[PDB]
């Protein structure tokens, strides 16, 4: 029976929606998207789904946006019928072959309402909160049967039936257990039609507080969402997870006489993976058309890599071409899968070894920070078991596994046991770990890029010594490594009064809304993975420096819409390069092998993938064979 | 004490020191659940 | 549309009933869920009572008006599940009504009695009687 309330929030909702256009705009692009791909196969059809931002509610009608806060069963119903109504009186033009129910997303600030697990009390029950956390358990995405559709045989006819849950609806209606129907009313037997009835993916993930903002010591809170036909698979286990949606409260609680207390969960509305630093979740970032102009504006600049390679760490002072292979490493080459089903590496991996405060661990600290996935691990902090992937009758990907598509940071190299040290020659070169364990026959895939620093056997790089007793290293684990940095602390008047210098100004820094003796405040900065291009303050004082923002939006741009194919031009200049290498003596830091060519070609790929070009000149080969004459003996030709 | 606490201290306010070695879970508890008939629709809340 | 789906129609029959067309006498229990024309002579006609089919409460701490519909097995041809749903004497929420008579919704009903009528049916015999709903 028709509520008035009801009505009347619907068709506040439909004001609301009709004085913020951007509702209309997105419900009609999503409307034309599933059109047009259903007309062109008589990809994906988009969910019906919408992103409210709560803000928006708030400035249009405060009560409303209340109500949705504080009392979800009684406003976001007759929010999502007037959504529905909305998308059906647009519909003009239906699909190919109300109706199609409109589900709700919110975004914006929830205030008292954004909250963790632990933090989550039997207060916030029947509210709307946001609850940030780790996702620890992901259930089987099941289907639901919503509708059974059945033949009769002796009538020729089709019959259904509708189910219903207490968790479908947010309002909590009468029990109605339907039986499933195996004969019809006056007892012909039915035939249940599959692929007729309706069947809606169910999942039940759990979130846990996460590790870096829950107590130490302490027992872990954890909370149980329910993901519906759109927001299942939507995350892995380990990911940051914001999760926004209806804290239910479930069954009686041992009260009607056949629990402890009453089943609490979240049926959620939206699901946000969040990026944090050392997680498995990428960082993607907006691309507006300013940001891609400035991206070309700066690409067709000549000396662009210096301007990327400065700006990388100018807190660092030098390091110059170890910022231009860690930026090359970031853009990296192009993979090669061959038709018979090979597979060449298109990923860079760097080892600087060299005497203690070089900057080697706060070089590995900036790549973590600002690459857009990145894994932190320690030597022997995390074995191959922490590194490589684990049997659990189930397998729990490793560092190097989460870190697929990624950089791996690995501090303290050297202390590293051979057991992992076999896992990692698999790791580096195919690019792969197979399991085969416990009747677990697995190939994962590792397609990880490894950035790692070292210390010398006695602590000090001996120049007297060669570097192969330097090292003590495997030759085998060196030649993995595309480009090897010996790094030694000289004692040289100009650089140390310089770098002294470089470090006070460093240390001599304010930003830009603190006072002179106020201490810098710090969050876990848990970015959503989804204003000037230059930075104001320069630690060198000189070409310009971009922002590390603005060269991660510049980096993805490279990394994702640019892929060079290598020229003959780049080639002459490679091969010569390579059999100069192989064959004249100089007493090379690393040896020289067929995986030499290999780095060169994939430097010389990742410097035109730095200039935006779509082919490998031979600029980009000369440069490649550059750095790495410099990385294998220190030249500066 | 804890070793000390006879069947003549039941139903009875108790002091008793010691350590907490495991905190479950928050659990609800209903302190008022608004209740309807299945085959009714009569309303009724109870308090707790 | 009228000044100040929506009004139901309702259907009357006529013409030629066949076997169908019968007294309170022949109308057996092989007549049931059939649509019969029974000619008879009223014998008995109950008041016209009205049956509350939509009752409208008023609850004066919200201010605001409810109703609920009600239900019999006579109102319709086709078996419902029966749903004994009480009187609201309050809100869901404990606030009490106030009933809204003359926006309610009452609905004259009467139970008439048709006997076979003295000219045809048979002398001497108790005659046969049949109830009608109006
Ligand atoms: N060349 C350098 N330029 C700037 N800072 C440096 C340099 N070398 C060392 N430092 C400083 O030394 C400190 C320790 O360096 P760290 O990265 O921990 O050294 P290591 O690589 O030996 O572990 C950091 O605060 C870092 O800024
Ligand atoms: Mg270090
Ligand atoms: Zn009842």
């Amino acid at each position: 029976a028709p509520d008035a309330v009801f009505g009347d929030r619907v068709r506040r909702f439909q004001e609301f929606l009709d004085t913020f256009t951007s509702y209309r705009d997105s419900v009609r692009s999503i409307q034309v998207y599933n059109s047009n791909n259903a007309a062109n196969y008589n990809l994906n059809i988009l969910p019906h789904r919408i992103i409210i931002s709560l803000d928006d509610l708030r400035e249009f009608d405060r009560s409303f946006w209340s109500g949705i806060l504080v009392e979800p069963a009684y406003f976001i119903p007759p929010a999502e019928k007037a959504l529905t109504d909305l998308a059906d009186s647009m519909d003009d033009v239906p699909h190919p072959n109300s109706r199609h129910p409109w589900k709700l997303s919110f975004k914006g600030s929830f205030g008292a309402h954004a909250l963790s697990p632990r933090t989550l009390t039997a207060q916030h029950l029947n509210k709307l909160v946001s609850v940030e956390g780790i996702v620890t358990k992901t259930s089987l995405v099941r289907p639901k049967l919503i509708r059974s559709v059945h033949y009769a045989a002796k009538t020729g006819r089709f019959h259904y039936r509708d189910y219903t849950d207490a968790t479908t609806t947010l309002t909590t209606r009468i029990p109605t257990p339907a039986i499933y129907p195996t004969e019809d009313t006056e007892g012909n037997k039915l035939t249940t039609e599959y692929g007729y009835s309706t069947f809606i993916d169910h999942q039940r993930i759990t979130v846990q507080e996460m590790p870096e903002m829950a107590p130490a010591g302490q027992l872990p809170r954890s909370i149980d969402v329910i993901l519906d036909d759109d927001l299942v698979d939507k995350t892995k286990p380990g990911d940051r997870v914001n999760v926004v949606g209806v804290f239910k409260s479930l069954g009686a609680g041992g009260m009607n006489q056949s629990l402890i207390g009453f089943k609490t969960l979240i049926l959620g509305n939206t699901v946000y993976p969040l990026h944090a630093r050392s997680t498995g979740v990428a960082a993607r970032q907006m691309l507006t058309d300013f940001d891609i102009r400035n991206i070309n504006k700066l690409s067709k600049k000549k000396d662009i890599f210096d301007i990327l390679s400065q700006s990388l760490a100018p807190s660092i002072y030098g390091h110059d071409h170890i910022k231009k292979a860690i930026l090359l490493m970031l853009m990296g080459g192009v993979e090669k899968n061959l038709e018979n089903g090979s597979h060449l590496r298109g990923d860079i991996n760097i080892l600087m070894v060299g005497d203690p405060s070089t900057a080697k661990s706060q070089l590995l600290r900036f790549v973590l920070n600002t690459a857009s996935l990145a894994i932190a691990t320690t030597g022997r902090g995390s074995s191959g078991v922490g590194l490589t992937a684990a049997v659990t009758r189930r397998l729990e990907a490793g560092a190097m596994v989460l870190a697929d598509r990624g950089v791996v940071c690995i501090d303290e190299f050297d202390k590293m046991t051979d057991v992992d040290r076999v896992a990692i020659h698999e790791v580096m070169e195919q690019q792969t770990v197979t399991i085969a364990k416990a009747g677990i026959h697995t190939t994962l895939n590792a397609r990880c890029s490894v950035i790692a620093a070292a210390n010398p056997v006695f602590g000090q790089y001996d120049v007297n010594r060669d570097p192969h007793q330097n090292i003590a290293l495997p030759d085998s684990l060196l030649s993995r490594f595309d480009l090897l940095f010996v790094v030694t602390d000289d004692i040289n008047e100009i650089r140390d009064r310089s770098i002294s210098e470089h470090v006070l100004r460093t240390h001599r820094y304010l930003p830009p809304g603190y006072l002179e003796g106020e201490p810098v405040r710090e969050r876990l900065n848990l970015s959503l993975a989804v204003d000037h291009v230059f930075e104001k303050f320069n630690p060198l004082l000189i070409p310009k420096l971009v922002t590390i923002p603005f060269l991660r939006k510049y980096v993805q741009y490279a990394k994702e819409r640019v892929i060079p194919q290598l020229t003959q031009e780049a080639i002459n200049v490679i091969v010569k390069n390579y059999t100069d290498l192989r064959n004249d003596d100089n007493t090379k830091k690393s040896p020289i092998t067929a995986r030499t060519l290999e780095t060169l070609i994939r430097l010389a790929t990742a410097h035109a993938k730095v200039r935006l070009s779509k082919t490998v000149n031979k600029v980009d080969a000369k440069v490649a064979a550059n750095l790495l004459r410099f990385a294998l003996l220190g030249e500066d030709i | 004490p804890l070793r000390d606490l006879d069947s003549e201290h039941v139903s009875k306010i108790v002091r008793l020191s010691g350590i907490i070695i495991s905190t479950s879970v928050l659990s609800s508890r209903a302190t008022y659940l608004s209740i309807m008939c299945r085959n009714c629709r009569h309303t009724t809340s109870i308090t707790i």
